[PDB]
């Protein structure tokens, strides 16, 4: 143990130097994007890397069997595993090759009209039009067009790849790549703080029955209203016409929101308009957004950040990408990168965005490679749970932002937990229901041969949406979603959005809220803030489960959080919907 | 003048804005308990046996749905003959409704229990709780549920709709009134 904790502690010294001259390199690039600025981040990243790998090779000369402290055992885990290079170097090879492949097939598809050719659109042209219209038929051709253009070339693409990612994951002792993606959840220790991979599809199994019959009220209820906007297209009992789901996947439900309002005559809360007359700008609105961190005992915003920030959009003509990011170079230097506007949307974000850089901020003391969120969901269930307290009624009463007299309009809560519930209910479906098609399809439950059967008949199943046209097993609808064609994990989202409930729902309880969840504001809540820094500051050094006993005071997910939040909307859906809740498949 | 008439209920207690002795003359204090100690007292019909719900920091109704004092209480009872109550009506629960069909905002109501309608400390119940109580108080049901709205309107100009639930009790002395004042400075 000795020799290996000698390696670490080295490591960690040289690892932050490092990794600090990549996140500079990167950060002056995404604030200034050249050619100068992009030879330096492709340097700096070349350095890194190399350094990493020369000291993961090094790592694996201290065996774990020979490692008493959880520490030292848990550093060496992550520097030691070898993930890609268990390949040789022609599937190591290729598999890039298949990813960089996929990634440029998605990104560069495009759809035409089927009848006006002349007519075409990119996919930021197309995702635009399927967020938007309300034409039966230009939806469809849209939704079915991207399938045609892009799954069918990435089908062929993601079936070698299933295969190379698996060999990767039994190269490092796992079932699959699906076991491999499972990992990250996985923890080892005494009492109830153990957590095997096993039990991670336990959990949103079970978690997913939980949530299903809100998710039944909030479908037939969208159903419902659908089928006035589209006459004679949808069956009164039957499943959802995948196109008319407000986007390009039906990922998010927020867009129908136009269609499927309760209250058309009430509008939510913005107060944009109020933030302009108020004359606020970028810098003001991240300064509440720490007044709001610090309310609840937790730290300041460094000079660094303030100063080296990017908070608006440069007017130099330096061109950038505004998309808001949070970010922690090491060193205690602290940015975010966000061109904002005057907007309450843009007010949320910061809020948003700030919460992460508290949580890098709180685990800065730890090592190296221990410096990142318990789990992969843990980073943005922090922002979002800060967002929901934002949002609220009542803290924008207190900035000044809302009325001071603005009345409590039910129908107005029946919107707004409507509205969110078609972005945070009706994402759960489609997330579980993605991740466990993926998860068979890695395992092997779900054969070459029935992978689109089988997608679209969980879909009608699960998520109790319905195929336009139907889909022979040339297509891989899946694949046309960003996050499956790049690889990336789906059920973080999943994982995410239970534990923002979780955490908002204890945080809550400590701050002694009464009545809906959804309007808990913990603001000033500083045994709250004790609660949730107790948390934050482990980084991921203990086991998940420990950390999330620390705040939810569980060692397990949890649903009813969730069905609390949007309870008020499920008892509104239920009385309105009667006995035609739920759907045929 | 408190002693003067009839006696307002929980949901509708009154308001008004001298010699302690003098009070203990009119009626027999039960329970008498300071919080940090002109003058404003708010006063109701309440029952002695159930006196503990008037205690702060207690979870019960009274405090959560009629009335939540903010920070003397004196608890007592007392022969009015003003007159003594028939009975005690004291709001269970009250939450928001909303219309099931929005193109009729006077038409079948759809009610949400999670909406809860709380007191808010020193205030009254919002008149459509409070229109729940006084109809309870008269309907003869033991429990009175109704769906009402009474003159306060939303954002958009249309009513305001709430669902109530007023619980009757009867008292065992049925020859006294039994009467809560909170009295502050
Ligand atoms: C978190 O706590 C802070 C105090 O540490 C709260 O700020 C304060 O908000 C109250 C109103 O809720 C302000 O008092 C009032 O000011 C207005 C004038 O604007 C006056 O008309 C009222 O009669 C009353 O005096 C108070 O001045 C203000 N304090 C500061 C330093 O600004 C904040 O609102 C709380 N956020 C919460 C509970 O969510
Ligand atoms: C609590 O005490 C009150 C009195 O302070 C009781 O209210 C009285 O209830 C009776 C019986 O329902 C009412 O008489 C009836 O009136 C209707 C007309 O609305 C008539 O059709 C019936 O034939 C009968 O005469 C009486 O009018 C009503 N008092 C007042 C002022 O309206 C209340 O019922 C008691 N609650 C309980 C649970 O005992
Ligand atoms: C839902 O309705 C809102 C308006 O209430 C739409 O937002 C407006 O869209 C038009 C057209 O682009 C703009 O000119 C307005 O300035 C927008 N208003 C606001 C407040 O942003 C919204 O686009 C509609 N959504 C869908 C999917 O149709
Ligand atoms: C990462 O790769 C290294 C090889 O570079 C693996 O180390 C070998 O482990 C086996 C036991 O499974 C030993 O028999 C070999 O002698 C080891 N070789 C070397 C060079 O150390 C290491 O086990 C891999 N990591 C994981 C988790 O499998
Ligand atoms: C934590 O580890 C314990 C074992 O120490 C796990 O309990 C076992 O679970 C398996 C699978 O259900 C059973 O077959 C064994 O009989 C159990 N053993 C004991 C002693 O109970 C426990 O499930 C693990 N916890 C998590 C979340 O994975
Ligand atoms: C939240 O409410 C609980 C009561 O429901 C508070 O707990 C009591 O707090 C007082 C001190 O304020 C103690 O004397 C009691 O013994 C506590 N009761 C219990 C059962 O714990 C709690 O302090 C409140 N929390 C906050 C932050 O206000
Ligand atoms: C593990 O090592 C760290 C030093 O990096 C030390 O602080 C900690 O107490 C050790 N834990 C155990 C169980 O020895
Ligand atoms: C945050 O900054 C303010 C202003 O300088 C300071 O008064 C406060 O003590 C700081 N809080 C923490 C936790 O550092
Ligand atoms: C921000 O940092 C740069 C670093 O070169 C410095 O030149 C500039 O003056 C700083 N602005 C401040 C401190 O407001
Ligand atoms: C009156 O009591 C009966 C019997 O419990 C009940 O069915 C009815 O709904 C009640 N009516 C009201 C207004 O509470
Ligand atoms: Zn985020």
């Amino acid at each position: 143990e000795e020799k290996a904790r000698e390696f670490l502690d080295k490591f960690n010294s040289e690892a932050e130097n490092w990794s600090h001259e990549s996140a500079l390199a990167s950060w002056d690039y995404n604030t200034n994007i050249n050619d100068k600025n992009a030879q330096k981040m492709n340097e700096a990243d070349s350095k890194w890397s190399a350094f990493y790998k020369e000291h993961s090779k090094l790592a694996q000369g201290f065996p774990l069997q020979e490692i008493q402290n959880s520490t030292i055992k848990l550093q060496l885990q992550i520097l030691q595993q070898n993930g890609s290079s268990v390949l040789t170097a022609e599937k190591s090879k290729r598999l890039s090759t298949i990813l960089t492949t996929m990634s440029t097939i998605y990104s560069t598809g495009k759809v035409c009209n089927p009848n006006n050719p002349q007519q075409c659109f990119t996919l930021s042209g197309l995702e635009d039009i399927m967020e938007k219209s309300k034409d039966y038929h230009q939806r469809l051709w849209i939704w079915e067009g991207w399938r045609s253009e892009v799954g069918k070339q990435l089908r062929p693409l993601y079936e070698e790849y299933v295969a190379l990612k698996n060999e990767m994951a039994r190269g490092n002792n796992y079932k699959d790549y699906g076991d491999y993606w499972r990992g990250d959840y996985e923890t080892e220790g005494g009492d109830g703080y153990n957590y095997s991979r096993n039990h991670l599809i336990e959990d949103v199994d079970r978690i997913f029955l939980e949530i299903k019959p809100l998710y039944e009220q909030l479908h037939a209820y969208v159903r419902a209203k659908l089928m006035n906007a589209y006459p004679s297209r949808i069956s009164p009992t039957g499943c959802l016409p995948a196109h008319l789901l407000g986007d390009m996947w039906g990922r998010f439900w927020t867009n129908l929101y136009n269609l499927t309002v309760p209250f058309e005559k009430k509008q939510n809360i913005d107060v944009t308009d109020t933030m302009k007359k108020q004359s606020w700008d970028a810098e003001k609105i991240f300064k509440e957004a720490e007044k709001f961190y610090l309310s609840v005992g937790l730290h300041n915003m460094t000079p660094e950040f303030w100063n080296n920030s990017m908070l608006t959009e440069p007017s130099d003509g330096r061109q950038v990408v505004c998309h808001p990011t949070a970010w922690d170079l090491g060193k205690n230097d602290f940015r975010i990168k966000m061109c904002t506007k005057v907007t309450m949307d843009d007010f949320l974000t910061a809020h948003h965005e700030m919460g992460h850089i508290q949580y890098d901020m709180a685990y800065a003391k730890q090592p190296y490679l221990l410096r990142n969120g318990a789990n992969e969901g843990f980073h943005e269930a922090v922002g979002e749970i800060m967002s929901l307290s934002a949002a609220t009624p009542k803290h924008l009463k207190d900035l000044g932002l809302l009325a001071q007299n603005y009345p409590e309009d039910y129908e107005t809560e029946i919107n707004f937990l409507l509205k969110q519930a078609l972005n945070i209910v009706g994402t759960l479906p489609f997330t579980y229901m993605l991740e466990k098609w993926r998860w068979m399809v890695f395992e092997g439950k779900i054969p070459k041969e029935q992978w689109m059967e089988k997608w679209w008949e969980m879909k009608r199943e699960i998520v109790g949406v319905v195929e336009p046209l139907p889909h022979d097993e040339t297509y891989c609808d899946p694949a046309s979603l960003f996050h499956v064609a790049n690889d990336y994990s789906f059920i973080r989202y999943f994982t995410r959005t239970i534990l923002e409930f979780q955490f908002q729902e204890a945080l809550c309880q400590i701050a002694n809220h009464t009545g809906p969840l959804h309007k808990c504001d913990i603001s000033n809540s500083t045994e709250a803030g004790k609660q949730l820094k107790n948390m934050l500051e482990l980084g991921k050094s203990k086991p998940w489960t420990f950390a999330l006993e620390q705040i939810a005071r569980t060692k397990e997910m949890d649903a009813k959080p969730l069905l609390n939040y949007f309870k008020p909307l499920f008892s509104w859906l239920k009385e309105l919907n009667g006995n035609s809740v739920g759907w045929s498949a | 003048k408190l002693f003067i008439g009839q006696v307002p209920q929980p949901y509708e207690f009154g308001r008004l804005v001298y010699n302690f002795t003098k009070l203990l003359s009119y009626f027999q204090v039960n329970t008498f308990q300071c919080q940090k100690v002109s003058l404003t007292v708010d006063w109701f019909a309440y029952r002695v046996e159930d006196k503990s719900d008037l205690l702060p920091g207690s979870s019960s109704d009274l405090q959560r749905f009629n009335y939540k004092p903010t920070y003397c209480l004196i608890s007592a009872y007392t022969n009015l003959v003003g007159v003594n109550p028939t009975n005690y009506t004291t709001l269970t629960n009250c939450y928001g409704c909303v219309d099931k069909d929005p193109a009729n905002p006077w038409g079948d109501q759809i009610c949400i229990p999670e909406f809860v309608t709380e007191v808010e400390p020193g205030f009254r119940p919002k008149p459509s709780c409070a229109r729940v109580g006084l109809e309870g108080h008269i309907s003869g049901n033991d429990t009175y549920s109704a769906i009402v709205t009474n003159g306060e309107l939303d954002s958009t100009g249309d009513p305001i709709w709430r669902k109530g639930v007023a619980l009757t009790k009867q008292p065992i002395d049925s020859s006294r009134a039994d009467l809560a004042f909170f009295v502050s400075v």
